């Protein structure tokens, strides 16, 4: 049957004054190697009989014998010299949650306070429980964040007298307990084909480790990404990756999207891009471009409209020749992300002469866009001219607009009506359309007063004439 | 190219630090023989470790200053950095440890170093020519 | 009197201060009992010394484009030191040779240094 | 009669090797004392003859014995020391334009080259020009400001093989070669009593021993001011000495300045306060004014308000109206206190006639002015009846007044003139039309045409026309 290797001393733990012999001697048929081994350093034999003539604290150590088998056996020796009573790896890390070795194993190990201490004069914390091993070190346990770079000692009490260690000053690497938090310069690009477009993204995470990237909206390809990282203390990190593409093309739009990836979460923050070849101008209106007023009224006119790049040269234009300068203009949403506007046209008070048709332009580096309108004013029909006819009747002819309604009265003159009409046409095909009507003179009766009303839904005015 | 994420750009604050740190103050460090030289993976992880102890030390001889840029906050986050390599490298590449001597270095000289150790990265991967 | 020479510049001490090794030793030759009393036995002294001290600490040092370097905040403590090593060789005027064996040289932590630079400031304000 | 002391060794300079020994002897009935001194040091004795048994280099010097007359003679000895070949005063300061001692004095005499040089490699400037002396130093001559904080070093050539000194940095005092640059935070301040008046004056100068101060304007008495100073690099300073009192009297008034006094000129600054017992607003305007049916017309008044002009508006008739008015400061100046508005009226409506007013107020008076803006308008033929036996009445309303001209001839007709009762009646309410009733008989020796009544306004001119048979 196959048995582990048997070494003399035949003691599973040795204790040695510095400047002494360790003589270890391994008797095994399958004999294959020595192999001794502190903190990192490791040393290996091919031999029975081990021996080191002056030893030195840094022997303390274990060595192990193994069989050709691969069995093994191994006794712990301690060297014990009274300025050395400890070996340290002041080296010293530790993950958030799990446990940690101060690299601290003792030299003797008969010694009274195995403990871990406060580095100079100060406590350690309350939170920190910890668990000594004269053959390891101290294992503090549960490295908390905040025992980031906090320093330690290693403590024992020989004679009464406590000693101490080297320092360790632990350093806490966090453990992702939360998604990246991850946000984008801007949230939707447009450019005229050509223009570069670039980006900016910004992952902050408690490590420089997380895992960030620019893809394309729904591709796996691999995006040119330039990028800045920076440390804002303690488990603070944020790095910028910022993306562009010099001079685009227009198939280059779509969406992009930011992506951060840690042990725990993922985040994403997109940015649509639209690209287009030559720039717009789009216009709509408030209602018909067909205005109506009445004399002395006012009205404004509002048209409202896209444009890329950014609109120049606005103006209001009555019959091809520019007039005003009440008219307003502005940015509709003040976003800096706004490609709409509105101009609005203030008419204050037209004065009938005053219609026409008013028109609206506006321009950009490449189309130029205008819209018109047509605003008729309304007036109070005009007695423009009431003669008296040759043989038969009178004549009275009004001007208005719109078309202005004649009517005739009778009855002497405070008079009463009586209708009656026979040729009238209306001459005149711009505005005010004239109307001219008469009514024979053949009633019957005499000694009064005829009037001529022309009636219009503004208002109404009049004439009177004579009969016998 | 592995880990050089991990150096962060307050990098670029050493040369600030340095103008900040008396010229004829010397500054310990374990250097690991002829890296200097070459090649560039015969020491790094060594040399990663111990500039972290230098920077970790040299760190306490400061306070912190409100307002400006203390040589603190600069060492300070140096630290940061040459920490998380001694991770990424100790996580990554995944050795009989027999440190080197101690030596003085004037901040020039010691930062000389550690400015050419952040190098060894954007270049590194995952020991016969380690001669002489 | 000279008061009016020490500008603020001074106030950038406790700055400069923490930007120096804890551990850096600075040389001054110090002046004898000078923290015990009186406030004139000394002045004159310390007054050049500083100069000096100050004076090389500032060679120790380079100069930073962007922000406060250590070399600023020195070279001004010196440019400060200096003129009163100025207004008291023209106001006090009365150096008739009888008190020199200039003062041993001793070793101070940046912040030990200081405390005297500053102590030595406020020993004006109230000069004769 | 009376004659110097008579010291032994007779030589003028002696040299002693360091380690050895320097014995002096005065021989002189009246001896006092012996009077020793290097750079700063300075030794008195009380003994004829002067020994020191073991001597180093800190020994040479100028040994000086002097008579009970005042009289005196004395040996300059030199102790080379192959260690130290100079002794020094590493301080060193110079004024502008004056000579300074790099105070390097020789140990031993006998060397080959005494020499300033540049230190750390760089070449002393060529402008620099220097005489050296054993028993000094080296004399830099006429420091100029750009030696300043300049390093040396005192050169000796000894054995073929040059030596260098402990290094001297020589620090250049300016010598005022012109006037300092005074400037004030605020030119005229003006605030109502009760409130602080501070100001601060800036002295830019060469050297913070300037001379800044505060005077009030006619008054040699000592202002309370506190002041704060930079050092803004070399031959570069800053004080700021501001001035302050803490709720301003009214007698607080007048002028201040600020002055500069420097061993080579004066600067004036002036800063006048004007302090009042409370606000004030002031108003400067045409107040009726004219148009025309359709015409648009702008009122536009001005004022002084401190403080600032609060509510500000313009009403009609009592009541507000529009928002068609601009507001606005004068001068945009930090000391504007003059402000002017506008009201505008765009194509009046005749009715509209009427007294606009403005109102604008601050924390403390209040105050406006009105406008009486009437308008005129073409008269209208309100009512052209026949009046009962004789005639024809005609009754048109204007403003202003209306003419009412008679027409008479048949109708393209001409013109016959004639008028009877002709009174405006209307004196009743306000800013309104003028109504006025013309007639004119009837009793015409022709017959068979049409006559028209016209009524003339220098706006328009409107007409009817009746009839006869
Ligand atoms: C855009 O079109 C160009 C035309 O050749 C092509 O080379 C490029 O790959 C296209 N980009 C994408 C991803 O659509
Ligand atoms: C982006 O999409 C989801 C939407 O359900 C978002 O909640 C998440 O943060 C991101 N996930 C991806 C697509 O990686
Ligand atoms: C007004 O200008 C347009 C050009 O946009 C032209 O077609 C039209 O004939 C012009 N109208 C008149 C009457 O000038
Ligand atoms: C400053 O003013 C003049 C100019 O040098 C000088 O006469 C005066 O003495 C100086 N001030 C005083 C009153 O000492
Ligand atoms: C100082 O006051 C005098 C009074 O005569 C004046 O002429 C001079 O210009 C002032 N100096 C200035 C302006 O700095
Ligand atoms: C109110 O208006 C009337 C006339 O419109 C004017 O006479 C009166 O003075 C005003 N109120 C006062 C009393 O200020």
């Amino acid at each position: 049957e196959p048995s582990p290797p048997s070494i003399h001393p035949g003691k599973s733990d040795l204790i040695v004054r510095v400047g002494d012999e360790i003589r270890l001697l391994c008797t095994d048929p399958g004999f294959v190697k020595w192999t001794f081994e502190i903190l990192d350093e490791t040393n290996e034999n091919k031999q029975n009989e081990w021996i080191t003539e002056k030893a030195e604290a840094t022997n303390t150590g274990k060595y192990t014998c193994t069989n050709k088998h691969g069995l093994s056996n191994s006794i712990y020796v301690f060297v014990r010299d009274p300025a050395k009573l400890f070996l340290v790896d002041r080296s010293l890390y530790g993950k958030e949650d799990s446990d940690t070795l101060v690299r601290c194993p003792l030299t003797d190990p008969e010694v009274t306070s195995y403990s871990l201490k406060g580095c100079q004069g100060k406590p350690l914390p309350k939170d920190l429980r910890f668990i000594p091993d004269p053959k390891a070190g101290i294992m503090i346990k549960s490295v908390k964040r905040a025992y980031h770079r906090l320093c330690l000692h290693c403590s024992v009490d020989q004679e009464g007298k406590s000693v101490l260690s080297e320092k360790f000053i632990l350093k806490v690497r966090p453990a992702f307990k939360a998604v990246p938090v991850v946000s984008v310069s801007k949230a939707s690009y447009l450019l005229r084909e050509g223009e570069e477009f670039t980006v900016t993204c910004t992952i902050k995470d408690v490590s420089s480790s997380v895992y960030s990237t620019w893809k394309r909206e729904n591709s796996q390809t691999k995006l040119q990404e330039k990028y800045n990282s920076w440390h804002h203390g303690d488990f603070n990190y944020e790095r910028q990756a910022t993306l562009t593409i010099s001079s685009a093309r227009v198939n280059d739009s779509g969406v992009f999207m930011c992506y951060a990836n840690n042990t725990f979460g993922s985040a994403n923050v997109t940015t649509t891009l639209e690209v287009v070849d030559k720039g717009f101008i789009n216009i709509f209106p408030m209602i018909n471009t067909t205005v109506f007023v009445n004399d002395g009224e006012n009205v404004d006119l509002i048209v409202e409209y896209e444009a890329f790049p950014k609109p120049e040269h606005q103006q209001w234009i009555y019959m091809n020749r520019t007039f005003t300068d009440k008219w307003e203009d502005y940015p509709k949403s003040e976003n800096e992300s706004n490609i709409r506007y509105v101009s609005e046209l203030h008419l204050t008070r037209l004065k009938g002469t005053e219609g026409g048709t008013y028109t609206f332009l506006v321009s950009n580096s490449d189309v130029n866009a205008a819209i018109a309108f047509n605003v008729y004013v309304n007036t109070k029909p005009e007695i423009l001219t009431y003669d008296r006819l040759v043989n038969g009747m009178l004549q009275c002819v009004a001007a208005g607009f719109p078309e202005p309604t004649i009517d005739w009265y009778f009855c002497p003159g405070c008079s009463a009506s009586v209708l009656p009409v026979d040729v009238q046409t209306l001459n005149s095909s711009f505005g005010k359309l004239v109307v001219q009507s008469s009514i024979d003179s053949s009633a019957f009766k005499h000694n009064g007063t005829v009037e001529c009303k022309a009636y219009n839904d503004v208002g109404k005015t009049s004439a009177y004439f004579n009969f016998a | 190219g592995i880990c050089r994420n991990r150096v962060t750009n307050n990098v670029k604050d050493v040369t600030k630090l340095v103008a900040n740190l008396p010229k004829d103050y010397m500054i310990t460090l374990k250097y690991v023989p002829g890296m200097d030289v070459l090649p560039s993976h015969c020491w790094i992880s060594e040399m990663v470790v111990q500039l972290s102890d230098s920077l970790t030390d040299l760190l306490d001889k400061f306070s912190n200053i409100s307002e400006g840029l203390s040589n603190y906050s600069i060492i300070d986050k140096l630290v940061n950095i040459v920490d998380d390599l001694v991770e990424c490298v100790k996580e990554n590449s995944s050795k009989s440890f027999k440190s080197p001597e101690p030596r003085l270095f004037t901040p020039e000289e010691f930062f000389r170093i550690f400015n050419r150790s952040i190098d060894a990265f954007k270049d590194f991967v995952v020991t016969s020519d380690c001669v002489v």
